[PDB]
DNA sequence: ATCGGATGTATATATCTGACACGTGCCTGGAGACTAGGGAGTAATCCCCTTGGCGGTTAAAACGCGGGGGACAGCGCGTACGTGCGTTTAAGCGGTGCTAGAGCTGTCTACGACCAATTGAGCGGCCTCGGCACCGGGATTCTCGA
DNA sequence: TCGAGAATCCCGGTGCCGAGGCCGCTCAATTGGTCGTAGACAGCTCTAGCACCGCTTAAACGCACGTACGCGCTGTCCCCCGCGTTTTAACCGCCAAGGGGATTACTCCCTAGTCTCCAGGCACGTGTCAGATATATACATCCGAT
């Protein structure tokens, strides 16, 4: 038997996706093509935003991501800014910013 | 026959009845006189707070009568 | 019983905050709006917390409760589970 | 003797603060702090650690956002130090 | 051991107080209590203040020496008023009410002596005495009254046929009946008269209670963290009082901008007017029943 | 008792961008909350999307609409593109 | 086709509060919006109490704890006061 | 047959209330006690808001409600402001305010 | 095309928040605000047109795509 | 002849736009212009009315409470008058 | 501007520990084949409603000019705050006792989906009449130049 | 200090079109039962929250002390409001052609539900190195005399 996941090329978890999406009361039916694409917007999503954050980490000399580099990756990518512009990262600190006319 | 009710504002309202009609047809001919809700009204005499299930006739009430009317809410 | 812990904030924390933010100096009528405007941020969310709290009968908050009731008011936080 | 300029010794704390990532107020007057409020709403909660440390963490971003909030309105006015008048100008904005 | 001892001026048993001082709190001690009692009697009695202004001094609340010639000067002051009552002087008029300054004495001196380990200040109760001005047909109860002095400056200052107080809770009922026994002796010390008073321990959300509520005519209820349980019971008993009475919370039982419609009908609005107490150079409420308002509505819907 | 996670998965795709690079027990759980967010108001979106036009079953084309109202702009492109692609695999065999 | 509304229960309700006044149709439409809006968050702020502790029924006791979330203090317990005698009332018929 | 309406004593439609619940997708099952309680929530509301609303309708000298008098009567009211903090009524103005610095001196 | 938005017209509207005088610039700044408003309730509003195979907007789609910014309006159902 | 210092008109003007209620901008560019941008995302498009005039009301209130906060702003700095860092001060805080 | 002293900051070096990857045994949720059945895809129709265009008032929009009030640069002052040093304080770290309460399985029972028939409660459609929109005459308010 | 005129408010008659009352009318609320699983509840194992305590030392704290700086003031000039006159197009009413919005049968084909089979994710335990700590020293930076 192969897995639903292998089919389509995806790394996540088709069939988990399914079984969540049917429970929980978001629709009467839940069509075959469903629970594909919304695994594979999770998916490119999630490697875009991971691809980032290990870009960050190399910098700092460490080869364990730790949320410092998380946090520093999202805020640094002006289209992502948006998405978790009400979120905040735990442990995550703040972006080095000092205002100009501060300066001496 | 006619009766007075007299409420505690001192205006004294009036009726034309007979000992036989219940208490709730007095309470629904004031209701019709005054707009007041029977359930609302406490009609008290002598000290003794007067029934709705009873007739006129059972409380002694004649024609000439000084009868008090207190009102509560619900 | 228990009084006015809200000293425990002290200055130098304050100070040390507002150095994360990115002043350079802060006068001395600073401290008491401060404290007012944490107290008044506290209130909301714990009073939130606890209703989520005894809800379900449970007698004891979980953080997992807290994470549900800082998501009602618009300010959502990873990193615990929620 | 030996002196800094009054000025810089602050500007050196910003270049320390900002690159480090842990918490800032210490633990246990915060803790008092959540137990007092919760005898106010109700009489002898109790309270797990992992709870505690969220909120800490929520309430120390909400301080610092405001702050730096508070800092572009203090720009505003050719002043670079807070005032009160400057976080209650930060205020009337975001909706409180 | 070392012993102070005043004569009562009506020849009542004496006033004791014990040497160490005892210590009430940071800042109150029994040598101020002596003081002050000195001062408000000189206050009392013009002939003797004029005795103790012959040999104001120096008193040394330290020294058991000065405070025993201070007192040895006041009890032979009192020896010669009741030889000047014995001459053509006409001795103080007895069972009269005493002053406002010697309501808060007292209260303070049976205060201090029973609380020895909220209470409302006497401040706004005399606020509300001034205002709700009350008459010899009024009956007063404090449902919860606490430690109790709102009923005994209400019961010294007025007169009222009969006071009551019911509190629920053991230790400052017990201190209430130590009030009750302290104020009658002070009171006997003094020479001066208050309305009759009884404290009784109860639960006034009883049967038997419901009579007696409905037949009192002035409630004084401090609410405020009651709940709205208790509160509820409470808009549903003072629904069965007389004509004319009032009663004086912390807590509204109506909103103040009322407004009888078809909708409301069961708020205890209907019946009352609420105006709010002026503050006291927190507040409290005013409900008068008044009925006339209820006809009004109606006769205006015809 | 067990509780499933979002965990592997993450750490399986991370192996795929980087083959050095490695999370922590603390960092995990961020992620994990971080696509559980993401599906809870994607999937929000989507049971939305069928009062306001009197559907009853949420399918493709309904949640591919509904991406393009979420993320602004690029990422969204990108993940249509994606979504699109994705699909063809799964009625290939 | 028979398109729903709230209207006439507004209409109603308003009747018991002011013995003659008029509403006209661009208000009485808001007011049909408003209920609309505050019945959808009310209903949504019920069904996340759902999965937040693995029940599957929303009970006359979730409302409740609903309500008290979501609107401030004084209608707070006015709300929950009124919702209460409500139900009372409704378990005593005949 | 006796509506349930009645039998509660209230005035909004419980059964409409009932039947838009049960489609609503809200939950797999909703209680006997469930769409009583929510109907007198909003009932009250709505009491409350149209009371303020006409009383401000009155001081205008007009005995027709319209939506300026509706936007009117929620601002002035602190408690109902936060309710529709992010709600903007239409056709509704805004209260009368002039900065106190902006008079003439 | 944008020049419709003319001088007097923003005056007023800034007259009903309050101010009292306006200078030389704001003019601009204002057309531009408005611009990328307009912009992004319309990108909303027409992508909810377009998923229900329709090809005209209507006021009930315009109202659901504002309802997701935050902002949302009463008054014309929905 | 005759003149009024000047700024009083303004106030009386202040109050004469705050006691009434009707829409601000004049209906039939605007319109224009909420064809010209919706071009851009689909061609050939067609509107009802009463989306174009419900548009109208949210983006009048918006530039309302813009105004409203950046005159506030604008106070803060004890000047009388608006200036584009003013509304892009009170752009920036509120989170866009 | 100029070097020079001094104090913090950054780079490579040992060590040392506790979090991080991997193998295993294991169950339980995912996959395959199959019915049955209704929600959804497509064709017609009809008609509301949207768009396009034309003539007239005219209300509003553009434009120049005079001038006044406020935007804005500099100057002096004193007040309040940063910086640093010696003193105090309670914050934090470990270790233990305990126990109220978090969490899981079992039983069953009251309560809530489901279905046939009933019917009045609620809604489209049509008259009608009165609140209020408009208008012009006077009765009050506001602001400013002397 | 105070009158002349521009605006603003009280008054009354006229004229209407949207409120609201009524009526015929369908289909959603109601009654009445059958039946079943979700929940209420009683009883257990065990964990993590709480309280206390002995003890370093980092951090809270109080005070001298100098100085960048918030603030008032004057002064200049510039740019913006008011108002009169002139050019634009907003708009109100009018007409007419047709594009798709709303709807109604019709079916068909996608999808809940079920049974069996079984292999991917989870707790557990094990080894092993990544990064925290310490440290000597190379050097950027800041003030200071000149």
């Amino acid at each position: 038997a192969k897995t639903r996941s292998s089919r389509a090329g995806l790394q996540f978890p088709v069939g988990r996706v399914h079984r969540l999406l049917r429970k929980g009361n978001y629709a009467e039916r839940v069509g075959a093509g469903a629970p594909v694409y919304l695994a594979a917007v999770l998916e490119y999503l999630t490697a875009e935003i991971l691809e980032l954050a290990g870009n960050a980490a190399r910098d700092n000399k460490k080869t364990r991501i730790i949320p410092r580099h998380l946090q520093l990756a999202v805020r640094n990518d002006e289209e992502l800014n948006k998405l978790l512009g009400r979120v905040t990262i735990a442990q995550g600190g703040v972006l080095p910013n000092i205002q100009s006319v501060l300066l001496p | 026959m006619q009766i007075f009710v007299k409420t505690l504002t001192g205006k004294t309202i009036t009726l034309e009845v007979e000992p036989s009609d219940t208490i709730e047809n007095v309470k629904a001919k004031i209701q019709d006189k005054e707009g007041i809700p029977p359930d609302q009204q406490r009609l008290i005499f002598a000290g003794k707070q007067l029934e709705d299930g009873r007739t006129l006739s059972d409380y002694n009430i004649q024609k000439e009568s000084t009868l008090h009317l207190v009102l509560r809410l619900r | 019983v228990l009084r006015d812990n809200i000293q425990g904030i002290t200055k130098p924390a304050i100070r040390r905050l507002a150095r994360r933010g990115g002043v350079k100096r802060i006068s001395g009528l600073i401290y008491e709006e401060t404290r007012g405007v944490l107290k008044v941020f506290l209130e909301n969310v714990i009073r939130d917390a606890v209703t989520y709290t005894e809800h379900a009968k449970r007698k004891t908050v979980t953080a997992m409760d807290v994470v549900y009731a800082l998501k009602r008011q618009g300010r959502t936080l990873y990193g615990f589970g929620g | 003797p030996h002196r800094y300029r009054p000025g810089t010794v602050a500007l050196r704390e910003i270049r320390r603060y900002q690159k480090s990532t842990e918490l800032l107020i210490r633990k246990l007057p915060f803790q008092r702090l959540v137990r007092e409020i919760a005898q106010d709403f109700k009489t002898d909660l109790r309270f797990q650690s992992s709870a505690v440390m969220a909120l800490q963490e929520a309430s120390e971003a909400y301080l610092v956002a405001l702050f730096e909030d508070t800092n572009l309105c203090a720009i505003h006015a050719k002043r670079v130090t807070i005032m009160p008048k400057d976080i209650q100008l930060a205020r009337r904005i975001r909706g409180e | 051991k070392l012993e102070l001892r005043l004569k009562s001026p009506v020849g009542a048993e004496p006033a004791v107080y014990p040497w160490p001082l005892p210590v009430y709190d940071k800042h109150h001690d029994a040598a101020h209590e002596i003081i002050e009692t000195i001062r408000w009697v000189c206050e009392e009695i013009p002939d003797l203040k004029l005795a103790m202004e012959n040999y104001l001094i120096d008193y040394d609340t330290k020294s058991f020496e000065s405070m025993q010639r201070l007192c040895d000067k006041y009890n032979r002051a009192i020896d010669s008023i009741h030889q000047l009552w014995k001459g053509t002087t006409q001795p103080m008029k007895l069972n009269t009410r005493p002053s406002t300054g010697l309501l808060r004495h007292i209260l303070q001196q049976v205060y201090n002596h029973s609380v020895t380990d909220g209470e409302t200040s006497f401040d706004l109760v005399a606020q509300m005495i001034d205002e709700i001005k009350m008459t010899d047909d009024d009956l007063f109860v404090d449902l919860g009254s606490g430690v109790g002095q709102v009923v005994l400056q209400v019961a010294a200052a007025t007169n009222c046929k009969h006071h009551y107080g019911v509190e629920k809770a053991d230790i400052p009922a017990k201190y209430a009946e130590t009030m009750d026994r302290e104020f009658r002796k002070w009171m006997k010390w003094y020479g001066k008269k208050h309305a009759e008073y009884t404290l009784e321990r109860g639960d006034f959300l009883s049967e038997e209670w419901r009579e007696r509520i409905a037949n009192t005519s002035v409630i004084f209820v401090n609410n405020f963290a009651f709940g709205p349980e208790v509160d509820h019971q409470l808009k549903e008993r003072f629904a069965n009082m007389k004509e004319g009475g009032r009663i004086v919370s912390s807590k509204p039982f109506a909103p103040l901008n009322f407004r009888i419609n078809s909708r409301n009908l069961s708020d205890i609005g209907t019946i009352m007017r609420v105006v709010e107490l002026s503050p006291l150079k927190v507040s409290y409420y005013l409900h008068t029943i008044d009925r006339t308002i209820l006809e009004n509505y109606f006769s205006s819907l015809k | 008792t067990r509780k499933e996670s979002y965990a592997i998965y993450v750490y399986k795709v991370l192996k795929q961008v980087h083959p050095d690079t490695g999370i922590s027990s603390k960092a995990m759980s961020i992620m994990n909350s971080f696509v559980n967010d993401v599906f809870e108001r994607i999937a929000g979106e989507a049971s939305r999307l069928a009062h306001y036009n009197k559907r009853s079953t949420i399918t493709s084309r309904e949640i591919q609409t509904a991406v393009r109202l979420l993320l602004p702009g690029e990422l969204a492109k990108h993940a249509v593109s994606e979504g699109t692609k994705a699909v063809t695999c799964y009625t290939s065999a």
